[PDB]
């Protein structure tokens, strides 16, 4: 039809007046003339600015993606072999074969959706869908054009395989067997090394149960990846999918719950205000800004200070640190609660799930168990915190690969056949109980909660909450309670804002303090809730610059030590 | 070709990759097993002369005070001459370490290196990965009933 | 639960208790089957009717049977200063029916 | 013909008033402002309008209600003109809603309305509605808006035609479970069940366990095997004078005594276990904090009771009273494990999330018997639904959390004969001693023997045996001993939706003076809680605005009744 040349002569137009995608393709070119690794054919478009310059052709997109961008795939395939000589004959008409791929970015306004919010009514049309990644299945190529030859006659001639699955509009159904004779009755031969394939991948996107509504089924979503995106993320990792979304096959039409299979064809994969950080800046200049953040932590619950002072810090964290020799240094901070129930046990340990960007709330499939093998719970727990009650449920096994991920914070696979190891960079807080109904003081924690010491010891701060029989305790226990008959969303803000900006570093001035108290610890004699060992030493390191994280520097200064070795000393006496 | 190739071999095999998704296969041309450019790295060196305490020091920089222990780790990467001593008999020539101490001695980070240092080691933690983990099985193919 | 592929819908068969309806059920050695199994008795005389819901098929039957049980005591004779609900594994509420 | 039925639906909808306001034109203008195609027409003023397209809807709805969906599209598109898809129509009813066993063949594909509760919903499906199709022979491009693609060509042989899928519309489908509400449920008889479907905006409106209203089109699809089900067209889900007789009942001060008596007036004694189940049914009061801590207001009791003790028809009589009650036993619950579950309908082929019998009593009572001999792994969603009032269930990919708002009535048998009170609670009760920690109030009914009592119920045997317990129900209803059980029914839903009290400040301090002299004589800071949930239970059940001092004691004489009964 005549008026695809005119939606070719837009793109046309679009390149021509943004030089920052041509001069891009000749920065490729140069690339892959200093070769002659090359680079695919694919390049990022920024939609904003397609709607800036023409919004029916950035709407025709949206809606119809069939009949506008295959017009901008010929225009810029066209432009990129137009724009150069491309002088090698034998690599030109091979490296020159491939089209030209399209990818976009920018706001997508009433089309930014979630496998939820996705509908029928968005179906055949470019959507933009955010999720977490369920499976992934093989990478196969895709079959796109043959070249056949015939010896008699000495020539190439070319044939194209097209499908629905990959083509944007519904063509003509294409495959058949392979061919064996030409025009002219002469045997053809398969040439395999003159074929061009494109890779194939389907992944499928699933609404997070972080945002998922109660009670209802889960929505996902079926992602199909093609040539040179076909592998960009892995299960569990929180992509950002363009596609078109289509349906295939028929809805019965044809020779009864059979629906359409609605599903998208991906092309693009981005793995995932000024006023709050001028908010969250201004109030930390005030001398007591640490108290403020440990009151906000389940303000209803009573006591507690120093136990919510940990959990901040442990929400804080400390820096993992990596070497040129290729060591990984530990920097996540764990701590368990230990004594008689009715303590708020479960109360702070819920409020966790309700506080951190991402928590994962379980109990004592920990480990990955066996194929894809399903990702367990702690191995979900990456870059996030682990909120497990009801810790003394844990069977034999949990309790003896637990200590990879407590310590060296990854998760290795060792199971017959497949072998791997998986990040498991996750601070885990968990209480317990008494197996025998009460809390004994006069005995360790070892001998009460039956947790071997190689296993209580792991943890940096271990709390021994007991509600004593005393009538002011009681008093105010109840009263508080009773009572009930700087902001929540800026707390988290703040957590979200220093975890990131800010990476505190060490300063001899600390050490002087930290080395000396280490040293006192080790010489002090004195009863204590842990034998003393090199890992305080570590907590102490991870204390100050979780403190660090607080006061918003980039250096650590005495205080930091001060308070480190002040709550190291709450936990141990 | 046939019968050139055995299970758990290490070898690089030279072949042509061939092929609406298309399956792909590599039909097998040239097989081998597994310097100058490296003999200039392994001159400088000797040429030191500094053998064991400079390489029993070099595995795992950042820990302190284990260079006996380290010693024993130098040699057990090296390790020792597995003599054939023939008529049948078998002698190994292999280094068991076992490393006992109390926590926080840094017993676990030598595991990390040595496995990061060996080209074939393997890291393992609790029951031997559990009794599946651990050791090996058989099992079925639902394909083609095969087991391996 | 039996096929059926005139009406295509799964169709349920009756065990010995619904034999027994308006009759008999001789159950001997009752100690020895194990508690699933004396479950299953113990509803079947308290209610009188057999509840099933196997296979997607949700009802009621009628099992209204006279009990007649033999059983052995713990060790394989009475021990006569015990009482009988510590004479047998057999749990006090079946044996109050 | 067709063109007037088309015409006079397009006048209903332009010119009918009500309010001063073209309703259906105003909600129609209003779903376009926040672009969402539905509309929502009421039975009652079609008949007002006019009778014959009532007449014509309610008698040949297969053909008639296609062309009212059209016929508003054609309207919605008309009103886009002055403010310069196919749009879905909702019925809405108020007449009597026929029981689901009174429908029969003279009722096929007429208008219908049902009443149940939804007890399990599928997965979402697409469905065609507009369709363009191509030959694959000579390429005539054609559209088409059960249906089925064309044999031959219009323009080829036979079956020619291909769909363009990037040229046609599709809807959405939802399919669903109903049965009969349990208030008209026989004895002796399964509920039941329906399969009813609904599509496009109807969908995902509801949950498992949720009381609605139908109106739909009653049909058949397909030795001859047939099934049938309801198209769905809408969903919905007190008297001036009964709303002033409970408002003059709060002003009787013999209204506790009265109301516990009436609880199971065939049973002897127990008295203050009659006083424990109207606090469970009155309930206290549920509040939120702004820091995330939701306080539950469910009250759960259990009953450790000896064998012969009439434990069965203690939970037996509460079923019937309480306006929400599910009676589970022998780990037997709504065709589920006591909670939710997700299992394939054969019929539709499709995957749908059942609600078991804690999901059903969302908001209401569930009463447990044979406690202690249930499953383990039960327990556990069990406790977690005891205290965070939820319950978690995972499916491959996918964990779903779903509300259970139930307070739970709980019978069980200890581990001995009989409760020793040389031994604690924990030592003596046949189950796990965590969910002993969960329940507000628990309760030792006892058989101490006396000579008055034993005779009484002894005769109350031989009357059953010579059939005289029928005439003792005319004797004691004469004594006016028993409020009417409907009517009592009717309360229970009227204090739980026009009263919630609060504590008051004297209460509060009675409440911390009680507790810290229990604590100097000795009890958990968990067991506050459920003592001060007894004291708004007892204000709810007089309306108060808010608790009294004067509950207290009651409410702590109730509780001392329960906790040092062990
Ligand atoms: N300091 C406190 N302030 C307020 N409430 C508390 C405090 N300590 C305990 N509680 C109450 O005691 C109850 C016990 O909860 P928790 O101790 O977490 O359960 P468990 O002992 O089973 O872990 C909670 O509901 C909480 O409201
Ligand atoms: N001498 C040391 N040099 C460096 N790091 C040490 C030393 N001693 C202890 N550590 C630190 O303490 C931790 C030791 O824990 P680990 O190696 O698991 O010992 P264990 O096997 O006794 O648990 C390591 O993370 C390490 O960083
Ligand atoms: N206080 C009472 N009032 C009326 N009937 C009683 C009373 N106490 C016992 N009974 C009678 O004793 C019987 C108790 O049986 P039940 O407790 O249901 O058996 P199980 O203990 O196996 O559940 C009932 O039939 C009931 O009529
Ligand atoms: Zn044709």
């Amino acid at each position: 039809d005549a008026v695809f040349g005119d939606r070719v002569r837009r793109f046309q137009e679009f390149l021509d007046t943004f030089t920052s995608y041509r001069d891009s393709v000749r920065s490729i070119q140069v690339y892959n003339s200093n070769n002659a690794n090359i680079l695919p054919h694919r390049i990022i478009i920024s939609l904003d600015d397609l709607r800036e310059f023409d919004r029916s052709f950035w709407s025709g997109i949206l809606v119809e993606p069939a009949y506008f961008i295959p017009p901008a795939e010929k225009a810029l395939t066209d432009l990129a072999d137009s724009m150069d000589d491309v002088p090698h004959p034998n690599a030109s008409a091979v490296s020159s074969r491939h089209p030209w791929k399209l990818s976009f970015k920018g706001s997508f306004g009433a089309h930014a959706l979630s496998p939820r919010t996705l509908t029928a009514q968005h179906l055949n049309k470019l959507v933009s869908v955010e999720g977490i990644v369920t499976k992934t299945s093989l990478v196969r190529p895709k079959l796109i054009r043959s070249v056949h030859y015939a010896a008699k006659t000495g020539r190439f001639h070319y044939r194209d395989y097209t499908d629905a699955t990959t083509t944007l509009t519904t063509r003509i159904p294409t495959p058949a067997i392979y061919p064996t004779e030409d025009t002219e009755g002469n045997k053809l031969t398969t040439e395999y090394g003159y074929s061009t394939f494109i890779d194939h991948q389907r992944i499928t996107v699933q609404e997070m149960p972080e945002m998922a509504p109660a009670g209802q089924l889960p929505r996902s979503i079926d992602v199909i990846l093609d040539d040179d995106l076909v592998d960009k993320t892995k299960p569990g990792d929180r992509v950002n999918v363009v596609g078109v979304f289509k349906s295939l096959g028929a809805g019965g039409m044809n020779q009864t719950l059979i629906g359409f299979k609605t599903l998208i064809l991906g092309n693009t994969v981005y793995p995932l205000t000024d006023f709050d950080i001028r908010n969250i800046n201004k109030l930390s200049k005030k001398k007591d800004i640490f108290d403020i953040l440990s009151q906000s932590l389940a303000p209803s619950i009573y006591g507690h200070d120093h136990i919510k002072k940990a959990i901040l810090l442990m929400l804080m964290g400390g820096v993992e640190k990596n070497l040129e020799n290729g060591s990984h240094l530990r920097g996540d901070i764990n701590i368990l609660m230990v004594g008689d129930p009715s303590t708020a046990k479960s109360q702070l340990l819920r409020f966790v799930l309700n506080t951190a960007s991402l928590a994962i709330a379980t109990t004592g499939g920990l480990t990955a168990a066996v194929t894809r093998l399903e990702a367990g719970a702690m191995v979900l727990a990456d870059r996030g915190v682990v909120c497990i009650d009801e810790f003394d449920k844990m069977t034999d096994v949990d309790r003896v690969a637990i200590h990879e991920v407590m310590e060296q914070q990854t998760v290795t696979i060792a199971k017959a056949g497949i072998h791997t190891t998986l990040n498991a960079r996750c601070s885990v807080i968990a209480a317990a109980n008494p197996v025998f109904g009460q809390y004994d003081v006069n005995r360790d924690p070892h001998q009460n909660i039956a947790l071997p010491d190689s296993l209580l010891s792991r943890f940096d701060l271990l709390f021994v909450v007991t509600d004593d029989i005393n009538e002011i305790r009681d008093r105010s226990i109840s009263e508080h309670v009773l009572r009930t008959h700087v902001t929540i969303p800026f707390l988290r803000k703040y957590v979200q804002y220093a975890k990131e900006r800010v990476i505190p570093q060490l300063t001899q001035e600390a050490i002087n303090v930290i080395v000396k108290n280490y040293t006192d610890l080790r010489n002090d004699d004195n009863t204590k809730k842990s034998p003393i060992t090199a890992r305080t030493l570590e907590t102490l390191i991870r204390l100050a610059t979780a403190h660090a994280k607080v006061r918003l520097s980039k250096t650590v200064n005495k205080v930091d030590a001060k308070v480190a070795a002040n709550l190291l000393r709450f936990a141990l006496l | 070709l046939v019968r050139s190739l055995s299970p758990g071999d290490i070898v690089d095999v030279t072949g042509i990759f061939l092929p609406l998704l298309t399956e792909t296969y590599l039909e097998a041309q040239f097989v081998r097993q597994h310097t100058s450019d490296v003999e200039e790295r392994v001159m400088e060196l000797i040429t030191s002369g500094d053998v064991y305490n400079r390489l029993a020091k070099s595995i795992a920089p950042e820990i302190y005070g284990n260079l006996d222990v380290k010693k024993a780790l130098l040699l057990l990467l090296v390790g020792g001459v597995d003599k054939r001593v023939g008529d049948g008999m078998k002698i190994r020539g292999d280094i068991n370490v076992c490393l006992m101490g109390d926590p926080g001695v840094a017993k676990s980070q030598l595991l990390k290196a040595i496995c990061k240092i060996s080209p074939r080691g393997v890291y393992t933690t609790g029951k031997g990965s559990s009794g599946v983990g651990l050791t090996a099985a058989v099992m079925k193919d639902p394909v083609t009933d095969e087991m391996i | 639960v039996r096929k059926d592929p005139i009406t295509k819908e799964w169709t349920l068969e009756g065990g010995a208790l619904v034999l027994a309806d308006k009759g008999v059920c001789l159950i001997d050695e009752f100690d020895k089957m194990n508690d699933q199994d004396r479950t299953s008795i113990h509803e079947a005389m308290e209610q009188q009717s057999i509840s099933i819901s196997k296979a997607g098929i949700v009802t009621t039957l009628q099992a209204r049977c006279s009990i007649i049980a033999a059983a052995n005591p713990n060790g394989g004779r009475y021990n006569s200063t015990l009482p009988l609900a510590q004479n047998v594994s057999l749990t006090e509420p079946i044996l109050s029916a | 013909d067709n063109t007037e039925i088309i015409k006079s639906f397009k006048n209903f909808i332009l010119e009918f008033r009500l309010d001063s306001q073209f309703i259906y034109r105003d909600q129609l203008r209003n779903n376009i402002l926040v672009k969402n195609y539905s509309l929502t027409v009421n039975m009652e003023h079609l008949i007002g309008y006019n009778e014959d397209i009532y007449k014509k809807l309610s008698d040949e709805p297969s053909d008639i209600i296609p062309l009212f969906e059209t016929a508003i599209t054609q309207v919605a598109k008309r009103i886009s003109i002055l403010s310069r898809p196919t749009f879905q129509l909702i019925l809405n009813s108020n007449a009597n809603q026929i029981p689901l066993r009174d429908l029969d063949s003279e009722h096929v594909s007429k208008i219908v309305r049902l009443s149940g509760i939804i007890i399990s919903t599928s997965v979402l499906s697409s469905r065609a509605t507009y369709l363009s199709i191509m030959c694959r022979n000579c390429r005539h491009t054609t559209s088409i808006t059960t249906v089925s693609l064309p044999r031959s060509c219009l323009s080829c042989g036979p079956d020619p035609y291909i769909i363009i899928h990037e040229s046609s519309k599709f809807i959405d489908q939802q399919f669903l479970k109903l049965q009969e509400i349990p208030e008209l449920v026989p004895v002796g008889e399964m509920p039941r069940n329906l399969t009813m479907t609904c599509d496009r905006y109807l969908t995902n409106k509801v949950i498992p366990g949720t009381r609605v209203t139908i109106v739909g089109i009653y049909s058949i699809y397909n030795v001859a095997i047939r099934t049938p089900y309801i198209k769905i067209l809408g969903i919905q889900s007190f008297t001036e004078e009964e709303e002033e007789e409970f408002l003059q009942l709060s002003r009787n001060p013999k209204l506790y005594e009265i109301l516990t008596n009436s609880i199971a007036p065939s049973i002897f004694g127990n008295e203050d276990i009659k006083k424990a189940i109207v606090c469970l049914l009155m309930g206290g009061s549920k509040k939120i904090l702004p820091d995330g801590m939701r306080l539950r207001g469910d009250i759960n009791v259990l009953l450790l009771g000896d064998p012969g003790t009439a434990k069965s028809q203690l939970l037996k009589f509460v079923e019937k009273v309480s306006p929400i009650a599910v009676y589970t036993s022998g780990k037997g619950s709504s065709a589920a494990g006591l909670t939710a579950s997700v299992q394939r309908d054969p019929m539709t082929r499709e995957f749908y999330l059942e609600g078991g019998a804690m999901v059903l009593a969302d908001g209401g009572v569930v009463c447990i018997d044979e406690f202690d001999k249930m499953r383990d792994e039960d327990r556990v969603a069990i406790h977690e639904a005891m205290e965070q009032q939820t319950i978690s269930i995972a499916k491959a990919g996918i964990t779903t959390v779903l509300n259970s708002r139930t307070s739970v009535l709980a019978a069980a048998n200890p581990i001995y004969g009989r409760y020793d009170d040389l031994k604690s609670p924990g030592d003596n009760i046949d189950f796990q001693t965590t969910i002993l920690s969960r329940f507000d109030m628990i309760f030792i009914v006892k058989d101490d023997h006396n000579e008055e009592r034993d005779i009484s119920i002894a005769n109350h045997v031989i009357n059953i045996h010579t059939g005289n317990a029928n005439a003792m129900q005319n004797q004691q209803e004469e004594n006016g001993s028993e409020i009417s059980i409907e009517k009592m029914k009717r309360y229970i839903t009227y204090c739980r939706l026009k009263c919630a009290p609060r504590l008051s400040p004297q209460a509060a301090e009675k409440l911390s003076s009680n507790f810290v002299t229990i604590r100097k004589q000795l009890i958990t800071i968990r067991q506050l809680e459920a003592i001060i949930r007894i004291t708004e239970s007892l204000a709810k059940l007089e309306l108060s605005p808010i608790a009294q001092e004067r509950h207290v004691d009651e409410a702590i004489r109730l509780f001392q009744a329960s906790t040092m009964d062990a």
